[PDB]
């Protein structure tokens, strides 16, 4: 039930290993951290709301700091994902190259040699 | 006229007789040809004359589009993704074509059946017989795949053919 969790050579609370700088960090206008931006601006303008101010207008400078915090956060958030996905992959592509006899390569036959059964609609 | 292929398309020789009048009365008909004529197919053709004139002064031209031989579903392996894509891609541009060779059949056996008049029973047998050929063929290809067809339905269903055509063949054979 805990995958990676004892995984050989993990420090305890780096959230970001050395390894991870091996990667191409998240580009700046990534579709996912324009997400968190407007999420940072949805929580501005739901502040500016509950707290009976001009919802659209009020605080600017509140709005830029909730932008700027969510920004910066989902910023780390990505490339923890993303390197978390890369381990992922790194330890499945190792294991089944060093497993070979459980991944066996059969060969495939062509579709005018294999025999499928035909269902009339009718 | 000489737009469409006239071997796609054939017809008779169109054989028609000559008048030949028993009375002095005079003909209506031809009377009233005449005023049709001089009153509506000369007008009529003197603006396609123009029309045509100012269809000369800008020529140009679009091109049939040739499409090339590739691979069909019988020599794609199981996983194959990019050749079963472009074998259904064939496989589907031949149905299209296969449909339009049925509709040229039919519109043949529907103008004989209109030309033929009275005599259509006997003077059509052999579009009867091309349209029966035809759609034997097409049945016998496409017939019974349902929605959601396939190149790989149609090929199941050539093999299942083909393997009980093969066994009668064969229990014929100790016969
Ligand atoms: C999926 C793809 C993307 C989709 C986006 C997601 C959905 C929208 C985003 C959600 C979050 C954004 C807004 C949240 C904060 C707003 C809170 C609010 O109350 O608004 C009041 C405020 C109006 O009040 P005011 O102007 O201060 O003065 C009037 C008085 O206040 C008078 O006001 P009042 O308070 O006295 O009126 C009383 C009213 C007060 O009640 C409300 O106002 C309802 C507010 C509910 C908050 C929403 C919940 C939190 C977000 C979750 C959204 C879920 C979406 C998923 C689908 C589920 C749908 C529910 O109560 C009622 O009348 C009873 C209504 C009960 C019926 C049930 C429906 C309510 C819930 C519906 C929520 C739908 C989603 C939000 C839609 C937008 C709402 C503003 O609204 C606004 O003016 C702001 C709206 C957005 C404007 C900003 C746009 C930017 C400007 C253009 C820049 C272009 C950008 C791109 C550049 C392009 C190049 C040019
Ligand atoms: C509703 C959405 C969820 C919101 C969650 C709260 C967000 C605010 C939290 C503030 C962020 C700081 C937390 C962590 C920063 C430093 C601590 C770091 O070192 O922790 C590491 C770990 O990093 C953190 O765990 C990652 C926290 C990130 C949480 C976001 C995931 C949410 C799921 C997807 C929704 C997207 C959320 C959008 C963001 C607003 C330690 O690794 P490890 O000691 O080995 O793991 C302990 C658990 N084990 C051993 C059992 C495996």
């Amino acid at each position: 039930m805990t995958m990676m969790s004892g995984r050989p050579g993990r420090v305890p609370l780096q959230f970001l290993p050395n390894e991870a700088r091996s990667l191409p960090p998240p580009k700046l206008t990534d579709p996912r951290l324009v997400y968190m931006g407007f999420l940072g601006y949805c929580s501005g303008l739901i502040d500016n709301a509950i707290r009976r101010r001009p919802v659209v207008s009020a605080g600017l400078h509140r709005q830029l700091l909730y932008v700027t915090s969510f920004v910066f956060f989902g910023y780390y958030l990505l490339k923890r994902q993303d390197y978390m996905y890369a381990l992922r992959d790194h330890d499945m592509f190792a294991y089944v190259k060093s497993h070979p006899e459980d991944f066996p390569e059969k060969d495939k036959k062509t579709y005018g040699e294999i025999l499928e059964e035909f269902h009339p609609v009718r | 006229p000489d737009s469409w292929d006239k071997d796609v398309y054939p017809e008779p020789p169109r054989r028609t007789p000559a008048p030949a009048p028993q009375t002095s009365l005079p003909n209506p008909v031809t009377y009233l040809t005449k005023i049709f004529d001089l009153l509506v197919d000369r007008p009529v053709t003197l603006a396609r004359e123009f029309i045509e004139q100012q269809h000369a002064k800008n020529r140009y031209y679009y091109y049939h589009r040739e499409f090339r031989r590739v691979p069909d579903i019988t020599e794609c392996e199981e996983k194959d993704i990019l050749c079963m894509f472009e074998a259904e891609m064939q496989w589907r541009r031949d149905y299209k074509v296969d449909q339009e060779i049925v509709n040229i059949i039919q519109e043949r056996l529907k103008a004989c059946q209109q030309r033929e008049g009275e005599s259509y029973r006997q003077n059509c047998a052999k579009e009867l017989e091309q349209f029966t050929q035809v759609s034997k063929a097409f049945q016998d290809r496409y017939s019974d795949l349902g929605a959601h067809y396939s190149a790989r339905k149609c090929l199941a269903k050539q093999k299942q053919r083909m393997l009980a055509e093969r066994k009668a063949a064969k229990e014929a054979a100790a016969a």
